[PDB]
């Protein structure tokens, strides 16, 4: 069934599961043509496939050559996402394959279900949550590797850096969603919060600054404040 | 013109014969139906006055034997029986016609409705869907489940319709996932028509039989099958032109005959709007689209 706030701790049990977000797969700029009409120009995208228990991110980079000569790209993008997720699952040893794949957008269900017919024991589930994974492309190192790609490419990251050495998966996922929600709602302010102090460094093999436990408390409070301020602005409340 | 004679009518019942129906009172002098047109299958069906639940009936072809109807007070239903003896049957029917104790199959000469609804339906294919080999006629009722329904419980009482499943390996070639899902022509033409049904007349015969079981018995699994077989054609970009014209005719007469007060449960809103307005064949069903728009614009 669908994933929501009632069954949210299920993400951190010992059944291997992956989130798949396809928001950033097909990305275009919209521009005017010489004749004054409108055209799209694609830029590189990515599939965001995340194990929320371990932090492992399988970032499949979608190079613009994928779209060359193809029609109905928004629809093709969902099928390309499903093809690549299935290819990932097939590449994993059986004991590493997920028991569930949770898609962030319901339109991914039929494409994935069809591509996963060979895996009847992998459940494909939607979610009622409004998860902020679209903001993955506001993480500088992720955006950089996507844009610099000259061909299709899979890049692996731990989206939690080393946090799991000190906190649980539940807490790490809450910290990630907070950071991503903030980046989604006001990227500039969110990045200012994270990036205001250049003497707080990011380790070459990390995505986020090396905050001490107490600095994380400060940062998390600042992100909460940002998100609530934006909320009142949106709804004049 | 053949006869389905009744031994009696001990319980009050509404009797259907194809698209017609008559009320018979408890113990009324009722000895069956005459003048049944030869050359088509037929269905004789029953709704007891005291259980508006369970409609049931018998598919038959008078060319295949001498069928009568006798009430069974143990099982509580009107049963079809074949009279081996052509002359016990003949002298009996002879009597009953003489006493004018038979209703006449009330076909209007100008009226092709029953032919139009049963054009591709053959008894031998019915008997493969409804497996009961010791009889030449086939029993169906409101509650019988389909083989497909049973995969998702008594196998002997099942409707063995051909299983159609759009999210199945049968429907989807490896490496053509998107192609075969969004354009079902492979599934229609190669898997189903060439492979399982052999020809389009057999396909249309099962589609027509499924509709009639849905309409006459409220058989839900039959309605599912009728819609699935329509959707498979409409969701195929490549369909023989002869099948498209025939489908339009087939659906037109089904929609024409459907009881207006049943369209809410017999017609699937999603299938019909997809088929008429979104699918590859949205412009190939002109007669069906016109009768649907003038009769059931609410559903669309
Ligand atoms: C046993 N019976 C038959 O032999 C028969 C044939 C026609 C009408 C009615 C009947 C009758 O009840």
């Amino acid at each position: 069934g669908a994933m929501n706030s009632s069954n949210y701790a299920e993400l951190f049990n010992n059944d291997i599961k992956l989130f798949v977000d396809d928001t950033n797969v097909y990305r275009v700029t919209v521009h005017k043509t010489f004749e004054g009409n409108v055209a799209t120009k694609a830029i590189n995208g990515c599939i965001f496939t995340l194990n929320p228990k371990t932090g492992h991110l399988f970032l499949k980079i979608i190079h613009t050559s994928v779209w060359a000569g193809q029609k109905r790209l928004s629809q093709l993008a969902k099928w390309k996402t499903a093809e690549e997720v299935s290819a990932l699952v097939r590449s994993l040893p059986k004991e590493e394959q997920p028991k569930q794949i949770i898609v962030t957008r319901k339109a991914m269900l039929d494409p994935l279900e069809v591509h996963m017919l060979d895996f009847p024991n992998i459940a494909i589930r939607p979610t009622e949550l409004r998860l902020p994974f679209s903001a993955a492309m506001s993480i500088d190192k992720l955006s950089d590797v996507v844009m610099k790609a000259t061909e299709p490419q899979m890049v692996l990251f731990n989206i939690y850096d080393d946090w799991l050495d000190r906190i649980s998966s539940y807490t790490a996922f809450s910290r990630l969603t907070l950071l991503l929600r903030a980046l989604k709602t006001n990227e500039e302010s969110a990045k200012m919060i994270l990036l205001s102090d250049p003497t707080i460094t990011i380790k070459s093999y990390h995505l986020w600054p090396s905050f001490t436990d107490e600095q994380w408390i400060t940062i998390e409070s600042q992100m909460r404040d940002l998100i609530l301020t934006e909320y009142g602005r949106k709804y004049n409340v | 013109m053949n006869t389905v004679p009744f031994t009696s009518a001990p319980i009050e019942v509404t009797i259907g014969i194809d698209q017609y129906s008559f009320n018979v009172k408890e113990n009324q002098p009722f000895h069956g139906i005459k003048d049944i047109p030869i050359g088509h299958v037929h269905v004789i069906h029953f709704q007891h006055a005291d259980n508006s639940s369970m409609r049931y009936g018998y598919w038959f072809d008078c060319r295949m034997g001498n069928f009568y109807i006798q009430y069974d007070p143990k099982d509580g239903l009107y049963k079809m029986m074949e009279e081996r003896d052509g002359a016990k049957f003949e002298n009996i029917v002879h009597n009953f016609k003489e006493r004018q104790m038979m209703v006449s199959y009330p076909k209007i000469d100008e009226d092709d409705t029953w032919y139009n609804l049963t054009e591709f339906v053959q008894m031998d294919k019915i008997r493969k869907i409804v497996r009961k080999d010791e009889n030449q006629f086939s029993y169906v009722d409101s509650s019988m489940t389909t083989v497909q329904e049973n995969e998702l419980s008594d196998p002997a009482h099942s409707l063995n319709y051909t299983v159609i499943n759009f999210k199945s390996r049968e429907a989807i070639r490896p490496g053509h996932e998107m192609e075969d899902f969004l354009d079902k022509s492979y599934y229609l033409n190669t898997v189903m028509l060439q492979g399982i049904f052999k020809n389009s007349s057999n396909y249309f015969g099962e589609l027509q039989f499924a509709f009639l079981n849905a309409m006459f018995f409220g058989n839900y699994g039959s309605s599912l099958q009728w819609h699935a077989m329509i959707e498979l054609i409409c969701s195929s970009a490549t369909v023989p032109k002869h099948m498209l014209d025939k489908l339009d005719e087939i659906l037109y007469y089904q929609i024409k005959t459907l009881p207006e007060q049943y369209s809410d449960i017999l017609l699937n809103e999603r299938v019909w709007n997809i088929c008429l307005y979104s699918s590859f064949q949205k412009n190939s069903l002109h007669n069906t689209e016109k009768i649907m728009e003038n009769k059931y614009p609410e559903l669309l």
